[PDB]
RNA sequence: UUAAUUGCGAUAACGAACGAGACCUUAACCUACUAAAUAGGGUUGCUGGCACUUGCCGGUUGACUCUUCUUAGAGGGACUAU
């Protein structure tokens, strides 16, 4: 009848759509894995290491899919938590904001995320097309 | 907790001195009544007085009461 | 033209509007199909108007939720609500009175809280105290 | 018997459980027996719930506590210690894992099991500090059905927390433990020991 | 007297409230429009199967008060309704949609009444006023009647050919009975004789007959089209509807005891009904709130404070 | 002339809200009399300040506090109209402690 | 322009106080009562209530003149956009700050206290208030001090009818050993009320049936 | 008896006032009104992706209309009702 990204359990279409990236080696990775934190009140890097990037760069995409317009700002503050100051309560501290970016950039060199009126970033065609399917593929996965 | 003051059960059985006819049973009618005879200035004390009125009328279908 | 009616569930500060129409049979929370929602544990939840009454009133009946406000589990608590109330308002309006009453028993008979929203709300905070009741630490030495 | 399926396809899990049998986690609530006379009315099941969380109004008169079905009370014991406080869902999951665990061991229904866990550690007479002017002699005194059930579902959460901690041992698996021990009746258990305790006491004072 | 020994049928139940009035329509018999202090509208249809002698089809959940009087349209596709809400709902039966919305009563709206071409609608209400309106939520003629309170206005039929006036009268908390003409648009006769309060004015299937009753534990019929004094009846308690049927000259009056039925003219106080209850102290009991007769003279149904509407049958001794 | 259509918005202030419902009452009567095209009377959500002070002034005592908060009603009308029939409409119609606003034009 | 709208509010709620305590501070032998803003268009309108009217407005425009270039000075607006009022204040009676400033003056002549207070509660009776409450704190012969309390008539305390229906002022009258603080209460008639309640909101009262003779067997009068 | 000198009562006291209560602010309900491109929807334009039959998720203040959710005016509603 039909399939499509807001039809599928989530996680797994992220996991999948991690595994596409890795296939196709095409994204540009900065060369900041290995060595950053993603969010600046963090204890520890990826417990991955090699990759995770390209699992953030394909939650990126599909929080894009379930949006209209997104930001870096708005990214960090979406994947950032809670540092532990210390002897002292928790609070709210934004993700690295230049990963983000460096993410979004990758993004689109590859045809996936387009500068929109207004600000932010929206999707492309192209990459609508690839995200359904993915969708698709994870659906035949699960059957 | 609920126990009715003074000013509601007093003001209740001059109503029902006053009006035994047309004053009658049920709650909404009594409501109505109270608020077209007595000069109430609030809704809910009128509420109240109308509840009484009604309980009043309650107790008397079953014999005489004092006061 | 088609049959279709706007009814909602509330929890806490959550609301969830559901729109039931004529059709073929969807149920959507937020875009998303009722197999998700995924808090996952309290999944059931939201399954609840639909098992209980049974799937043969959603042969006809679209469902298209857009949940806002609360948490996550008041959130879910509303959709389900709302589902419950849906199909009710449907066979109020479209269908027949028998069959609503039907509907109502089955509702009622388990949970309360599925057409008739809750009652609680937060008791504010009040001065000398961390929350509503709770004082801070007096000490005599 | 029947599953017809809608435009929303629902996987089939769901489907089978509907009409038939209202299931709990995934097992029927009928069964089930509570073979005690008292505790009857006391110990909730009969009303076929699904999941283990309500939103409840259970405190607010007097006996609405008895009309809330046992697991959700075993549900709210668990939850506490202040670190814990609050989290429904984290004692729900727990609770659910430890049912897989005693339908995994000696089968039944986990349901049974847990029932009889809570009639059996249920104090029959308790001990009252009543002194006669400030002496700390106790008076022996007889229990009520409610405050039976009660104690039993506290006993078996603190002995689960115990277990807890520092443990591999996840506390659900200690908590189904402990049911095991109740149901048949071990005095290897917390809560059993407790009350057995609490009824030699209330031999001695009587 | 003679035959008919009426047998206790159906107990039709789906309400939350008193159910204030009920209504079969002038040309459709099946129809009876049940309306209720739970501000509901249930249309029940006959079935005549086993105990259900009707099961409902239709509630119109549009008010926000008490739903006091409801009267059908002339064929069976209208259904008008007065609230305590100060407002009137011009219901379509088959669909479950209102359509006209009357605003104008100043005061909960008690009791309506449409004509008999269901053109020229009229409504009474504790307001003091009687107003006249239309199939579309239009104001007409506004009748400054009575001092005190108004509360029943229904309208009598007419065979005898054509005047251009139609005729009604008005129940009042004002202790005057009042007939009125509408196409002089005025007053017709004061029918003064209610010592207490007039609950329920109710014309026959005659038109020259209209019985008039209340609080007075008392039933002063009158007669309309010779303009004069005529019957008085005891009934002891508290009169809640009148009923006439198309049956004999029978008049079914709801007391507080319970439903008393006389003959007209030939005075006999014949039948009473009451039915079982579960519990019950002393001088509560519920009462019958109001009765409908349907068009055939075979059924009567009755609707309770219980939330219940029983349903009463013919049944001749021999 | 004169009469050239435009797009008038109207806005109006107050802490009293039976005097700007009157206010409001007026305009739409005014508008009524003039029969225009009409947007209603638009409520925006009304605004609490708020304030929190110790009772006391010197600090001694036990810790008293107080909530002193002033609400506000706005409310916004739209007309389309010339400009000049909108300074007739607003030039009287005006109660002490209501504040009548003007936006005129598109 | 270009400022706030709750800020704004704010803002003018500040002025009016600040004007209200220039007016106090100012014409207090004229003995001023109260203050009403207008911001109407072109011009804004302050109306003063006070006791000495004439001699607010002085040589017609010598104060009321001065006045207002003070203000002018001080708010900054332009030399035609603010207009002054002066008023009777309607019953002074049952305006409890002009009793105040009454008292406070009474006080400065070398009145007997206790006297002066019952003249003035006497005064307030006359002027048909419901109750009336006069403390008087301070230091009234020897140093240890005392407030003395001269009261008379209904009075209520709490409750949301205090704001409604009571009237409160507070004068502190300096002498030469001492602050005295005069605090008056008027309770004004709830019948006598004009824009608001009517009466007290538990005060309950019902009309009268009317007479009856009812029975006297049917008739009918016909037209 | 009640949260209460709150009442029922008993009674050289009788009827009252302040306080309590009433009140007011707020929090709850309103498919009943009065409303909205500074709230949200519906269809429908154009349009992006889908299965590819009609159907599903979208982007656009392109139209037209609606007020359930929204805000907030006027009401109603509970009086321990049955
Ligand atoms: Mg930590
Ligand atoms: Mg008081
Ligand atoms: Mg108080």
């Amino acid at each position: 009848p039909g399939v499509s990204v807001r039809d599928v359990p989530a996680q797994d279409f992220i996991n999948n759509y991690a595994s596409f990236l890795q296939r196709q080696g095409k994204l540009e990775v900065p060369g900041y894995v290995d060595i950053v934190k993603t969010s600046a009140g963090n204890e520890l890097p990826p417990q991955d290491s090699e990759g995770w990037f390209y699992k953030r760069a394909a939650s990126v995409a599909r929080h894009i899919y379930l949006r209209k317009q997104v930001g870096v700002g708005k990214l960090n503050k979406l994947y950032g938590g809670a540092k532990n100051r210390g002897v002292r309560p928790h609070k709210h501290v934004d993700a690295s904001g230049s990963i983000n970016r460096k993410v979004l950039q990758s993004l689109e060199k590859l045809g996936v995320v387009e500068i929109s009126p207004k600000g932010g970033r929206r999707i492309s065609d192209n990459g609508l097309r690839d995200l359904d399917r993915i969708a698709a593929a994870t659906l035949e996965d699960e059957e | 907790g609920r126990v009715r003051t003074k000013t509601v059960k007093r003001a209740s059985k001059a109503l029902i001195e006053k009006y035994y006819p047309k004053l009658t049973m049920d709650f909404q009618t009594n409501k109505r009544l109270c608020d077209e005879i007595a000069t109430i200035q609030s809704k809910r004390l009128r509420n109240k007085i109308a509840g009484y009125t009604t309980h009043l009328m309650k107790r008397i279908q079953k014999g005489p009461v004092r006061g | 033209t088609v049959p279709s009616v706007q009814t909602f569930g509330k929890k806490k500060s959550a609301t969830a509007v559901a729109h039931v129409k004529a059709g073929k049979g969807l149920i959507k929370v937020n875009g998303s199909p009722i197999t998700l929602v995924q808090p996952e544990i309290l999944r059931f939840k939201v399954y609840e108007p639909l098992l209980l009454v049974g799937l043969d009133k959603f042969a006809n009946i679209d469902i298209r939720v857009k949940v806002t406000g609360g948490g996550h589990v008041s959130q879910v608590y509303a959709i389900r609500q709302a589902i419950a109330k849906g199909l009710v308002a449907y066979h109020q309006k479209f269908v027949d009175e028998q069959s609503k009453n039907e509907l109502k028993k089955a509702f009622t008979s388990y949970d309360r809280t599925l057409l008739i929203a809750d009652s609680r709300r937060p008791e504010p905070k009040k001065f000398g105290g961390r929350g509503a009741r709770s004082r801070f630490q007096k000490s005599y030495r | 018997f029947v599953p017809v399926e809608l435009a929303t396809t629902i996987p089939v899990e769901i489907q089978q459980a509907q009409q038939e049998i209202k299931l709990f986690n995934k097992w029927s609530f009928e069964d089930v027996e509570v073979k005690d006379a008292s505790l009857v009315d006391y110990i909730q099941i009969s009303k076929p719930i699904y999941v283990a969380h309500t939103a409840g109004r259970y405190a607010n008169k007097r006996f609405r506590k008895a009309q809330c079905p046992i697991v959700e009370r075993l549900t709210n014991s668990l939850m506490m210690n202040g670190r814990n406080n609050g989290k429904k869902l984290k004692a729900v999951r727990i609770v659910k894992h430890t049912l897989e665990i005693i339908n995994v061991l000696t089968d039944q229904n986990p349901l049974q099991v847990v029932v009889d866990a809570i009639i059996n550690s249920g104090p029959r007479e308790d001990t009252t500090r009543v002194g006669g002017g400030g002496a700390a002699r106790r008076q022996a005194v007889d229990v009520s059905p409610l405050r039976r059930v009660n104690q039993s579902i506290a006993l078996l959460t603190i002995g689960a927390r115990e277990a807890a901690f520092r443990n591999i041992k996840t506390i659900a698996e200690t908590l189904a433990e402990e049911l095991i021990n109740a149901a048949k009746g071990s005095s290897t258990s917390y809560a059993i020991k407790k009350k057995d305790e609490l009824e030699r006491v209330a031999k001695s004072n009587r | 007297s003679s035959n008919i020994m009426l047998v206790l049928r159906g107990t039709l139940e789906g309400h939350n409230g008193w159910v204030t009035s009920l209504s079969t329509s002038a040309a459709q018999p099946n129809l009876l429009v049940s309306g209720s202090r739970d501000k509901t509208l249930i249309s029940w249809r006959l079935t005549e199967n086993e105990q259900q002698f009707g099961v409902p089809v239709r509630s119109y959940k549009g008010h926000s008060h008490i739903v006091q009087d409801v009267v059908v349209s002339a064929d069976g596709n209208y259904a008008v309704s007065a609230s305590w809400d100060k407002t009137l709902r011009l219901w379509n039966l088959a669909t479950g949609n209102s359509e006209a919305r009357f605003v104008g009563h100043t005061g909960d709206v008690l009791s309506v009444a449409i004509d008999a071409n269901s053109s020229k609608i009229i409504s009474a209400s504790r307001d003091k006023t009687i107003r006249v309106w239309n199939t579309v939520g239009d104001c007409a003629y506004v009748l400054l009647g009575h001092t005190d309170w108004v509360t029943k206005v229904r309208v009598a039929p007419k065979n005898l050919v054509d005047d251009g006036r139609i005729t009604f009268v008005s129940a009042g908390m004002d202790k005057i009975v009042r007939s009125w003409s509408l196409n002089s648009y005025r007053i017709e006769a004061d029918f003064i004789g209610h010592n207490n309060y007039i609950n329920v004015v109710q014309p026959s299937p005659d038109g020259s007959l209209a019985a008039s009753a209340g609080k007075d534990g008392q039933i002063y019929v009158w007669n309309l089209k010779h303009k004069s004094a005529f019957m008085n009846f005891d009934a002891k308690d508290e009169v809640f509807a009148l009923a006439f049927s198309p049956s004999r000259f029978w008049l079914t009056a709801a007391t507080a005891s319970g439903i008393k039925i006389y003959d007209l003219e030939n005075e006999v106080l014949i039948d009473e009904l009451k039915p079982e209850f579960a519990g019950y102290t002393k001088a509560q009991d519920p009462h019958a709130v109001s009765l409908a007769w349907s068009a055939d003279g075979q059924t009567l149904f009755a609707g309770y404070t219980d939330n219940v509407i029983r349903v009463w049958q013919v049944m001749t001794a021999n | 002339q004169e009469v050239v259509i435009h797009k008038i918005r109207i806005n109006l202030t107050s802490t009293k809200v039976k005097q700007l419902e009157n206010v409001s009452a007026n305009i739409i009567k005014n508008a009524e009399t003039f029969k225009l095209v009409k947007k209603g009377p638009v409520r925006l959500p009304t605004k609490v300040l708020k304030i929190s002070t110790r009772k006391t002034p010197n600090g001694e005592g036990s810790k008293t506090w107080d909530t002193y908060e002033m609400r506000i009603h706005k409310r916004y009308i739209d007309l389309e109209a010339p400009a000049h029939i909108v300074k007739r409409i607003t030039q009287i119609t005006i109660e002490p402690g209501v504040d009548v606003e003007v936006i005129i034009a598109a | 322009a270009i400022i706030s709208k709750k800020r704004k509010l704010v803002a003018d709620g500040v002025f009016y106080a600040e004007l209200n305590e220039f007016f106090t501070r100012e014409l207090a032998e004229e003995g001023y009562s109260g203050v009403e803003v207008r911001v109407t268009p072109t011009k804004t309108e302050i109306i003063i209530r006070a006791t000495k009217v004439q001699d607010v407005v002085g040589e017609n425009g010598r104060r009321i003149n001065e006045l207002t270039l003070l203000i002018e000075k001080r708010f900054k607006y332009k030399r035609g956009t603010i207009a002054l009022y002066a008023e009777r204040v309607h019953d002074r009676g049952l305006s409890a700050v002009a009793q105040a400033e009454s008292m406070k003056f009474k006080l400065l002549n070398g009145l007997a206290i206790r006297r002066a207070a019952y003249g003035v509660v006497r005064y307030v009776m006359e002027s048909g208030a419901k109750g009336c409450e006069v403390v008087i704190s301070g230091k009234l012969r020897a140093a240890r001090a005392k407030s003395m309390k001269f009261a008379d008539g209904f009075l209520i305390h709490s409750g949301q009818p205090v704001n409604d229906f009571i009237e409160t002022a507070t004068r502190h009258v300096l002498l030469r050993q001492g602050v005295l603080g005069i605090k008056v209460k008027i309770m004004k008639d709830p019948s006598r009320n004009t824009s608001g309640p009517k009466a007290l909101p538990d005060a309950v009262t019902i009309i009268e049936p009317k007479e009856e003779e009812p029975v006297l067997e049917p008739s009918v009068k016909d037209y």
